RNA sequence: UCGGGGCUUAAGCCCAGCGCCGAAGCUGCGGGUCUGGGGGAUGACCCCAGGCGGUAGGGGAGCGUUCCCGAUGCCGAUGAAG
RNA sequence: GGUGAAAAGAACCCCGGGAGGGGAGUGAAAUAGAGCCUGAAACCGUGGGCUUACAAGCAGUCACGGCCCCGCAAGGGGUUGU
């Protein structure tokens, strides 16, 4: 409310424009040796385990 | 041959036979009108004095018809002045046949 | 219904400069930069003769222009108005004086910038002996 | 007897939104922001038909001027003859004869010339 | 054939789930299960449970093969607002919009 | 920074001509409506000439909405209103 | 304030803790599925055609071109580069 405020409603085209890099990059995964299952890199995950 | 006939206020070149739409005439629906008004030719005929003293181009009236309604919309701002006007300019269809010189 | 031309092939032109008054050579260079000389004319498609100029560093210019003519270029920062006369222009990159002359006489807008990649000024003479070179006077 | 709006206002609204197809953003979704644009259009189209006329007087002329320049005379001096020799033929529109049938433009030239001076 | 499945009246913001959704367009169904399974967003919990039901009706009612269906298309529509009043300095009270989503998925046999 | 480029026996000034560009002015062609005139016993309608930027504002003619007479009627599942 | 002629208000199966959907079924109609007849506009989205990363703007408008689209043809639309 106080001092600074928008001088103009943001044109949809400019709103949807500012969104540009909103999208989220899907998680990085790789198969693991133990199981045929998916894991993130450098992470110990269920249905498997490790070695020492 | 290139015959440069003037009609209905304008001037149009024409071929030995050709579809062309000109200014509304006072012609029978399907009669024949010579446009003795013709300049130049397809074999060199500079119209020395404006129009050729002895030549012609024969055209059939393929039938009239209206125009496609255009919209003249006068508007002056700051003061309520709106003018909505339709206007379809009429015409006739002139099918070109002869160009006999 | 007026003729509206199709695809064309450009006609690069070999133009001197030695002795040729600036603007006089500027104008023609530009009138040719479009196609105002070719009644196959069209004011939007862009098909001007690729103007090519050699020995541009050799352009006579009137009165006392050399010491007098002042090209003004302004950056963004204050006092950024760099003031540069002909004298300095010729002795450095001379080909550029006859550039701004012509670019500053071309249609100002998109195809105008097209009508600039057409301009091929040099100093030598000598230029890209390429493929075309019709020497005009 | 009370008379509601009902069909009337909407109808006359959307009767205008149609004329608004193609207009950028709120210009073509907002009734109110559309009308203005049309008010502008009306005037534009109207003053631009008076423009189209010249928009051609020019093109034609240029080509004429360049054309006959390759024959050795100015546009000014071109008409000078077309009227001196008398040939009011070449209406500037059908002055495109500088392209098609140029040998028919040439006989027009030698007409202007030797008939002028 | 194609197989729908819509989770309506879902109490989570539409712009918010709208990402997770597009994060799995035209992707191997089996890859999608993956993609969201390690995707860091609350939205995941939803687009996945509607994904699971999406393949369900694909195999159970539309004799499609589970080993070869993908996320044909999947969009999230904006369902009815859920306004709550919010006290605020000096007596001003902002209405606030807890929104909701209508998450939809549809799958299709691999090829042919 | 003369609008800019650029301009020097000029693309400046003065004097003398010729041509051309150049508005929605004028002309050509068609059409709108109106005032006036002629033919038309004829109404109809035809033709001729002229007017038609416009705020306050005056004047004329229409459109659409609600309801009434027309209604104990006509349209309406083969589909009313929206 | 409004489902529907009638609750005939969706058994059972399927995913899901639920909400909620998908089939099956009721019904002439279920895009009449329950704040449910009609479903307008703003507003939010998904797919497609055109289009944009040297371009300067009251966003429109003339003019031409490319593309895409109905059409024997002439043509009409959508877009928009200059």
């Amino acid at each position: 409310a106080k001092h600074p405020v928008p001088k103009k409603k943001t044109s949809k085209a400019r709103r949807d424009a500012r969104r540009s890099h909103h999208a989220l990059t899907p998680p990085i995964l790789v198969p693991c040796p133990e199981c045929k299952a998916m894991k993130p890199p450098h992470t110990v995950c269920p249905e498997c385990g490790y070695y020492a | 041959m290139f015959a440069i006939v003037k009609t209905g206020g304008k001037q149009y070149r024409v071929e030995p036979g050709l579809k062309l739409r000109v200014e509304k005439l006072d012609a029978e629906p399907g009669a024949t009108v010579e446009l003795p008004v013709l300049l130049l030719g397809g074999e060199k005929t500079v119209v020395g004095t404006p129009v050729v003293e002895g030549a012609s181009v024969v055209a059939e009236v393929l039938g009239h018809g209206r125009g496609k309604k255009i919209l003249v919309s006068k508007f002056k701002a700051k003061v309520q002045y709106r003018r909505k006007k339709g206007h379809r300019q009429p015409y006739t269809e002139l099918l070109i046949k002869e160009i006999r010189g | 219904k007026t003729y509206v031309p199709k695809q064309v092939e450009p006609r690069w032109v070999l133009i001197d400069a030695e002795g040729k008054t600036l603007g006089r050579l500027a104008t023609k260079i530009a009138t040719l930069l479009r196609g105002k000389h070719r009644p196959d004319w069209t004011p939007n498609v862009a098909m001007g003769d690729f103007v090519v100029v050699v020995n541009a560093d050799k352009i006579r210019v009137t009165g006392k222009k050399l010491e007098q003519k002042i090209y003004t270029r302004y950056s963004g920062y204050p006092g950024g108005l760099k003031k540069i006369p002909l004298e300095k222009m010729l002795a450095t990159h001379p080909e550029r004086v006859l550039e701004h002359a012509v670019k500053g006489m071309l249609p100002k807008g998109p195809l105008g910038r097209r009508l600039f990649k057409r301009l091929k000024v040099y100093a030598g003479p000598d230029h890209p002996h390429q493929a075309q070179r019709p020497e005009k006077l | 007897p009370r008379a509601k709006t009902g069909v009337v206002r909407r109808r006359k609204h959307k009767k205008i939104l149609k004329l608004a197809k193609g207009y950028w953003g709120l210009r073509s979704k907002s009734f109110r922001k559309a009308r203005e644009t049309l008010f502008a259009a009306g005037n534009y189209a109207y003053a631009h038909r008076k423009r189209r006329k010249r928009d051609f007087r020019r093109l034609w002329i240029v080509r004429i001027n360049a054309a006959c320049r390759q024959h050795g005379l100015n546009y000014s001096t071109f008409i000078h003859g077309l009227k001196k020799a008398g040939i009011e033929v070449d209406r500037k529109n059908l002055a495109d004869l500088a392209v098609r049938e140029p040998q028919v433009f040439a006989e027009l030239v030698e007409r202007a010339k030797a008939a002028q001076g | 054939m194609e197989a729908k499945a819509i989770a309506r009246y879902v109490r989570i913001s539409p712009r918010k789930v709208r990402l997770v959704v597009d994060l799995i367009r035209g992707k191997s169904l089996e890859e999608a299960r993956n993609i969201l399974r390690y995707t860091n967003k609350r939205g995941a919990y939803f687009v996945a449970k509607v994904l699971e039901s999406a393949a369900a009706n694909a195999v159970n009612n539309h004799d499609m093969l589970e080993d070869r269906l993908y996320v044909k298309a999947a969009y999230v529509d904006e369902g009815p607002a859920l306004k709550r009043v919010l006290p605020r300095a000096r007596g001003r009270a902002d209405i606030i919009k807890k929104r909701t989503s209508h998450i939809t998925v549809i799958l299709g046999e691999k090829h042919g």
